[PDB]
Formats: structure tokens, sequence, C-alpha cells
């Protein structure tokens, strides 16, 4: 538990990163 | 799905959606990035958001928000997650404490409670000794 804000901060950093990959 | 989950999910919301209205701009994605050390432009914040955004209204709602966490880390997590295991681990003992993860979660904006850091600390500990590891870390981020 506790871990959303973990998960959401590791998801979005590789969103980001994922995002500019794809344009 | 569990209650557990559920509430997982909306820590994790809560962390981008900074007013609570219930959407998510480009406003508080870019808001999150700053903090976490980035600084991505106006045409990327809507790139994020329009890879997910389904009805186009050009915000993020809850539904919208589970896609985006349900999207695999999935073959570059490894470096990503000792990246990350090195923001926890300040001190570069080795070992993720207590101390150090009321820190993280500071920064990420939670300033409560001793006994629910604590409680992280007893879940991700298989060895024993009170503290994470980074192999007990691989397993508390990809659990
Ligand atoms: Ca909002
Ligand atoms: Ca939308
Ligand atoms: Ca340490
Ligand atoms: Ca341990």
């Amino acid at each position: 538990g506790h871990m959303g804000k973990i998960y959401a901060a590791m998801m979005i950093m590789d969103y980001y990163k994922q995002s500019k990959v794809k344009k | 799905l569990t209650e557990e989950q559920i509430a997982e999910f909306k820590e994790a919301f809560s962390l981008f959606d900074k007013d609570g209205d219930g959407t998510i701009t480009t406003k508080e994605l870019g808001t999150v990035m700053r903090s976490l050390g980035q600084n991505p432009t106006e045409a990327e914040l809507q790139d994020m958001i329009n890879e997910v955004d389904a009805d186009g209204n050009g915000t993020i709602d809850f539904p919208e928000f589970l896609t985006m966490m349900a999207r695999k880390m999935k073959t570059d997590s490894e470096e990503e997650i000792r990246e990350a295991f090195r923001v926890f681990d300040k001190d570069g003992n080795g070992y993720i404490s207590a101390a150090e993860l009321r820190h993280v979660m500071t920064n990420l904006g939670e300033k409560l409670t001793d006994e629910e850091v604590d409680e992280m600390i007893r879940e991700a500990d298989i060895d024993g000794d009170g503290q994470v590891n980074y192999e007990e870390f691989v397993q508390m981020m990809t659990a």
C-alpha cells in the first residue's frame, strides 16, 4: 500500500520517456 | 480487483489531480514532472495526454488514467528501477531505511503517517532486517 504515488511517478517518467520516442 | 488496489489507484491519480476537480490538466502534469526533475514542453504534455484521452477533451479522467497505469513497464525497467533505488537510497549504503522512505513520500507529497511508513518497510522486507535492499526493492516495484 501507499505505493500508488511511487507507481505513478515511475509510470509517468516512463510515459514522458515513451512520449518522446513516439513523436 | 481488491479494495487495496482501488486505494492505490486513488493515491496515484491524486498525485496529478492537485485541485481534485477530477481531471488531470497539462498544467498538473507539468507540475508533477517538474517536481520529478524534468522540464517537458507544452507540446509534450499535450502528447502525453492525447495518447490516453479517449474522449478527446484535452484532459484525463479516472478511467483514462487507469489506462495509463495499465500500460506495461514492461525491457528498460531494470535500469529505471536501478535508478529509482538510487534516489530512495540517499546515503547509498545499499539499504532503504524508514527515514529514507519517508523523505521520498514527502517529495512525492505525503506527510503522514509514521506507522504507515514502517508498514511499507515491513511489507517490502523479505529478510527481516528492518530495511529494504536492492532485490527487495525490485520486488516491491514489480508488485
Ligand atoms: Ca485537476
Ligand atoms: Ca479526457
Ligand atoms: Ca540507505
Ligand atoms: Ca530487508
